[PDB]
RNA sequence: AAGCAGAAUUCGGUAAGCGUUGGAUUGUUCACCCACUAAUAGGGAAAGCUGGGGACCGUCGUGAGACAGGUUA
RNA sequence: CCUUUAGUCCCUCGAAAUUUGAGGCUAGAGGAGAAAAGUUACCACA
RNA sequence: GACCCUGUUGAGCUUGACUCUAGUUUGACAUUGUGAAAAGACAUAGGAGGUGUAGAAUAGGUGGGAGCUUCGGCGCCAGUG
């Protein structure tokens, strides 16, 4: 169908909040995760932009989502890791802010930030795999779980961290 | 200016290498019931109008070349090259 | 129209003489085949006129826009020979 | 009016390849068979079958044309519009019947984009025009509405 | 083939099919 | 299997893709696991975002 | 204006209509929110007020959004096999071997071919100048089924200007029988004698008169079918002229000669029938003033036919109740047909049985 | 291209003709050139199967 | 043609451009600008190739020299006509090429 | 004369003194690629070799052609 | 006998209700005679 | 070669009066009976009914109607029509 890729970066969403209408959701091969068909509005000419998400487990068809730095902090809108708070589940999170969606896109993982730097803003996000990673405060996410399920067959030991783990 | 070349212009193709393919299937029937059909160079597109013309219904061609292709009906046509693993 | 009758003389004659027809049938459905696969085809019936069984001439009934259903009497005809012989014929339509 | 076509976009065989078809059949060429109609010409549809009459008056394709620069009196302004119909051409009948377009030439043409409104509150979609050009040295039909 | 073969004149005897 | 409805509010759901669900009733369209409409570990992290949202407004 | 803009408020101002109840605004009212979707309706989709506003009447708000999309996208090419000649799976093998791409039509009809695209003009091919297909129209399927003739009756089709409709109870009575195929026009009267004999009817007299004289003239036919002329509000995709040029004057002395021609059908009819006494009266229109206010008018008039079940497998139940018209009951047998919910014509059939 | 396939190749003919040939012997199981009629009679040009 | 073909190759094509000259050129000359009336060269190009195809057709058919002369004077004085409404985008160019002819060269990568 | 820095050019003026090539034409097309060179400008005398690519009657018929029938520059 | 033109809003018929359509009236225009006749910037032959 | 005309032919257009009537054809009526089994429309006496959209909601329709009340629910009014 098409790749799932945000928004291009505009004043309008990184200075207020933009609404859009999701329409259906729809399901290609390749992958598990099911992509999300959304309709947005432009906010200088009369026209709608046709671009894909994944949607997340939860949503639905028919949120008036909000785009932008003070949208509602709900499932179904994306926000800066800067305005999200401690704790909270981000997924489908950007390494920096206009690579429209890089970290968690497949069908489960889920990003929790466990610490944000205020002077020289940055974010701290754990990985899926268990890694440690800092991404710029002005980088986007979706807000929690993708689509999926299926989390109770995961194999998580290793030879050497066993010998490492007390 | 040639016998092939007048006769292909009343018959509609785009160059006379349509008919180099025309009298091969003749002599041998690749292009019967097979489906998929790959044409590296299709630079006028004769060889993918011939094809698509003669394949059994719901069939797959496609075509690539460097220079653009008119689009042809029933046809997939490719502007990337043929030396590139891009291809 | 001949095939038509024929079917319809195979319905009620003695045994042997009804085996004779069913037989020569088998050899006219072999040799020209396409030209009378329509009689037994329900879908391929024309819808040009109706069946004139009474005509005084061959033309003149309308002999395509009819079906052979005699099949359904000389299945459970008491001649097993007969009712082989009805088999032959549509092996060879099935074959066609 | 180009915005409303743009918003709305948004939203057979030859003459002549009949005749040299024809004339396969009829090996024996009479002199002088061929009349190729030098005028410009409108035809419409694509594939027609003529009568005998005219089944010897071959229209060439180059000289065909399917629309024109039409200027309106009152609204002061010209529109590039689709010819309907060849009315009359007041130098022969059979130019009439061919369809040929010269000076002085009347022709039907589709006015709805226009928006001309008609005494009975409809919009009007064909008007007469009369061509105001010689198409033939001029590589085109310019025609003014009868409005 | 068939035709010629039950066209014969000796098919038509009366022999029952219970004396063979 | 057949799964309840949110917005209808009754048992007419079911599954069309691998992490599809629909409802022809209302015509509405779930967006879940492979198997299950919400996963418990989906619900818990949603109370947690609910319980943090209580915290950070009070 | 912006015709980009018009359309997001005619998607804007519906949604509203749809969640009035919690999405408002401060004091205006939802009569005003209509009159704003009249407006931008009419400026997008090049309607005059009058007719606009008759069509939203007959849908609701976001049915009535895609009746006015479908009637900007063409329909689809449909052919109609002559059962007088050959049958569908020929006739699309035939074509397929041309370069037809072809497929039913669907499950109602074992006669109507779908065509996406050829390679060669449709109308040129072998077999049809053969007499082996007509191109028609899918709504013009319809009138026929339920007016299914049989053999050796004698039928009346009271505007037979293209011949798509005649042909196909020739087909249906097998030649047999005589079709009285009349037209008021001498020269649309041409090309229905053109395609009754390239499609192999013999069993028809072309007649050129009034349809409302036809009781004079010979009277007593068993089935008698009539598609009146009407405004063309189901045909709006072939002819734009409807969208502009259908005014109160139009919408007045349309359904008073609909009505004069359901009389005269009626009165042609033979009630005391050995196979039937059937009218079909059908129409390319959807307004109400065309469609169930011409049958109460009848069945008001004529207490002597009764509304039967038309036949049709697919279709929509006719209107009841309108703006205060309140009609016969029986009326919910009648059928309509829309673009948006069948990819077909808008139609309307209707279906009358003699007893007097 | 499925086992059985059947690749045909327009080859101008040189000393490298008979190197190619060595290819799709050693990758087919039939080879041969055909030069229809339709290319012209002063080309070198060949088609092999 | 060739003159408009050498137009339209000779300027930099902007998406080819390492990020760095891709920015300073938007900056310097507007890109949006720049596409715009790049396509209007390329849209006359296109217009005066069908025009030369029209009247090529038109004087195979021609009955005598006034008609050619005609025909001819018709062809190029509606090619002069297209040139003339090229007359803003053609001043536009003639000063994004002097000023990049004037531009530092600087390498992206060291 | 031109943002013409240099180099390379572009547009225009006087100028016919002096030159204006070797191959392909073996795949496709609006027939035109490979180079070499300072450059590979266009025409008139309008011309010959070489490859490519008839017209009258007569008879029998005409919804239409046929003739090893006759004559001839 | 139908169709057009202008008129009194003069009568009838049908339709919808807060108006129409078709007839009717006044006087202009179209339609020796089943033998054939007239006519065409058209076609074929001479 | 093209242009104008004539004769024959083909394609096409127009005319080919009016009044009765043969033929042909549509509708209604008459001979012309008796029964039986069904179907329709007329006769009463009953019973049950009204869902296009919007309206909370299944609005036959027409008239009064701002107050009725198994005394707590309704009305009006505001909508929507
Ligand atoms: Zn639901």
């Amino acid at each position: 169908k098409a790749p799932a890729k945000f928004r291009p970066l505009d004043y309008a969403e990184r200075h207020g909040y933009i609404r859009g209408i999701v329409k259906e959701i729809i399901h290609d091969p390749g992958r598990g995760a099911p992509l999300a068909r959304v309709v947005f509005r432009s906010p200088y000419k009369y026209k709608q932009i046709t671009e894909t998400f994944i949607a997340n487990e939860g949503m639905y068809t028919g949120q008036f989502i909000y785009a932008g730095k003070n949208a509602a902090l709900t499932v179904g809108n994306i926000l800066p890791l800067s305005s999200v708070p401690e704790g909270t589940v981000v997924s489908n999170v950007e390494e920096k802010p206009g690579d429209r969606g890089a970290l968690g896109r497949t069908s489960g993982n889920y990003v929790t930030v466990v610490g944000h730097n205020p002077d020289e803003g940055k974010t701290r996000i754990k990985l899926p795999s268990g890694a440690k990673k800092v991404v710029p405060s002005s980088s986007r996410g979706m807000i929690g779980i993708v689509a999926g399920g299926g989390r109770t067959d995961k194999p998580l030991l290793k030879a050497s961290r066993a010998k490492h783990k007390f | 200016l040639d016998k092939w070349y007048k006769l292909a212009k009343e018959k509609g193709y785009r160059a006379r290498a349509a008919f180099k393919l025309i009298q091969l299937n003749k002599k041998y029937g690749f292009l019967e019931k097979a489906k998929v059909v790959l044409d590296l160079c299709a630079a006028p597109g004769s060889w993918c109008q011939v094809c698509a013309e003669t394949m059994p219904k719901d069939s797959l061609i496609i075509g690539v070349d460097l220079a653009p292709i008119k689009p042809i009906p029933k046809v997939i046509t490719f502007q990337s090259d043929i030396t590139t693993e891009k291809c | 129209a001949f095939c038509k009758q024929l079917m319809t003389l195979a319905l009620q004659v003695p045994e042997k003489s009804s085996q004779a027809i069913l037989g020569l049938l088998q050899d006219v459905v072999h040799t020209h085949g396409r030209k009378v696969a329509a009689l037994w085809n329900t879908e391929e019936r024309k819808g040009d006129g109706t069946y004139k069984p009474l005509s005084e001439t061959v033309e003149g009934s309308n002999p395509f826009t009819t079906t052979i259903w005699e099949g359904e009497l000389l299945r459970k005809h008491y001649c097993p020979k007969v009712r082989e012989g009805l088999k032959a014929m549509e092996k060879e339509l099935r074959s066609i | 009016i180009k915005n409303k076509r743009a918003e709305k976009a948004a939203r057979g065989i030859s003459e002549e390849e009949m005749f040299k078809v024809v004339k396969t059949g009829k090996k024996t060429h009479k002199k002088g068979w061929k009349r190729i109609v030098t005028k410009p010409t409108f035809v419409g549809p694509d594939f027609t079958r003529r009568p005998v009459k005219y089944e010897r008056f071959i229209r060439p394709m180059g000289l065909r044309y399917k629309k024109a620069n039409v200027t309106h009196p009152t609204l002061n302004v010209t529109v590039q519009l689709p010819i309907l119909s060849v009315k009359k051409n007041p130098s022969n009948p059979l130019y009439t019947q061919l369809g040929v377009l010269t000076k002085g030439t009347i022709i039907e043409v589709n006015v709805s984009d226009l928006g001309i409104v008609t005494a009975s509150g409809k919009i009007a979609w064909g008007r007469y025009a009369q061509i105001t050009n010689n198409p033939e040295n001029d590589g085109c039909v310019n025609a003014v509405l009868l409005v | 083939n068939k035709a010629a073969e039950m066209s014969v004149d000796d098919f038509f005897k009366g022999g029952f099919e219970i004396l063979s | 299997a057949r799964y309840t409805c949110t917005f209808c509010g009754k048992n007419s759901v079911r599954r069309t893709a691998v992490g599809i669900w629909s409802c022809k009733s209302c015509k509405k369209t779930m967006a879940g696991g492979a198997y299950t409409v919400s996963t418990p570990a989906a619900a818990a992290m949603r109370s947690t975002l609910r319980r943090l949202r209580e915290i950070t407004e009070a | 204006p912006d015709l980009q803009m018009l359309r997001t408020r005619i998607t804007d101002t519906i949604r509203v209509l749809e969640d009035f109840q919690n999405l408002a605004e401060e004091g205006r009212s939802r009569a005003e929110y209509t009159n704003q979707l009249l407006k931008d309706i009419c400026a997008y989709y090049g309607y005059n007020e009058y007719l606009a506003e008759k069509l939203l009447n007959l849908f609701p708000p976001r049915e009535a959004f895609a009746f006015f999309e479908a009637n900007e996208t063409p329909r689809p090419v449909v052919i109609r096999t002559n059962t007088l000649r050959t049958h569908r799976r020929d006739l699309a093998q035939a074509l397929i071997n041309r370069g037809v791409t072809l497929e039913p039509v669907g499950k109602w009809s074992k006669v109507g071919l779908q065509v996406f695209d050829s390679k060669v003009p449709l109308g040129a091919t072998p077999e049809y100048l053969a007499g082996h297909y007509i191109l028609q129209a899918a709504s013009s399927f319809l009138p026929v089924m339920a007016l299914c003739p049989q053999e050796n009756e004698r039928c009346l089709d009271m505007a037979a200007a293209p011949g798509g409709k005649t042909t196909h109870m020739a087909a249906l009575m097998k030649n047999t029988g005589v079709i009285f195929a009349n037209d008021p026009s001498k020269s649309r009267a041409k090309g229905l004698i053109g395609n009754i004999h390239r499609l192999g009817v013999r069993n028809t007299i072309v007649c050129n008169y009034d349809a409302r004289e036809f009781p004079r003239v010979i009277g007593g036919f068993d089935r008698v079918l009539l598609d009146a002329p009407c405004s063309g509000t189901g045909v709006i995709c072939k002819d734009p002229s409807v969208k502009t040029n259908r005014d109160a004057k139009d919408f007045m002395q349309l359904p008073h000669t609909q009505k004069q021609l359901l009389l005269a059908a009626i009165d042609s009819c033979n009630h005391a029938s050995k196979t039937g006494g059937y009218i079909v009266y059908s129409t390319c229109s959807v307004c109400v003033e065309e469609n169930e206010e011409v049958v109460n008018y009848a069945l008001s008039r004529r207490p002597n036919v009764k509304l039967v079940e038309t036949g049709l497998p697919f279709g929509k139940e006719g209107f009841t109740s309108y703006m205060g018209k309140t009609f016969h009951p029986s009326l919910k047998l009648t059928r309509r047909f829309y673009p948006h919910l069948y990819n077909v014509d808008g139609f309307f059939v209707a279906k009358f049985k003699k007893i007097g | 291209l499925i086992e059985g396939g059947t690749f045909v190749t327009k080859v101008f003919r040189s000393k490298d003709y008979n190197k190619l040939l060595w290819v799709c012997n050693q990758l087919f199981t039939k080879v041969e050139a055909t030069k229809p009629p339709s290319s012209r009679n002063v080309s070198a040009e060949i088609f092999v199967v | 043609s060739e003159k408009f073909g050498a137009i339209i190759s000779s300027f930099p094509v902007l998406s080819d451009q390492h990020p760095f000259h891709r920015d300073l050129m938007n900056i310097l000359y507007d890109a949006d600008h720049f596409k715009v009336a790049l396509g209007q060269i390329s849209t006359a190009k296109n217009l005066i190739e069908t025009i030369s195809r029209d009247y090529v057709r038109l004087l195979k058919y021609a009955q005598s020299l006034y008609q050619c002369k005609q025909l001819k004077r018709a062809a190029l004085g509606r090619m002069a006509t297209l040139i003339k409404r090229l007359k803003d985008p053609l001043i536009y160019l003639d000063q994004v090429r002097q000023h990049l002819a004037r531009l530092p060269d600087i390498n992206p990568t060291t």
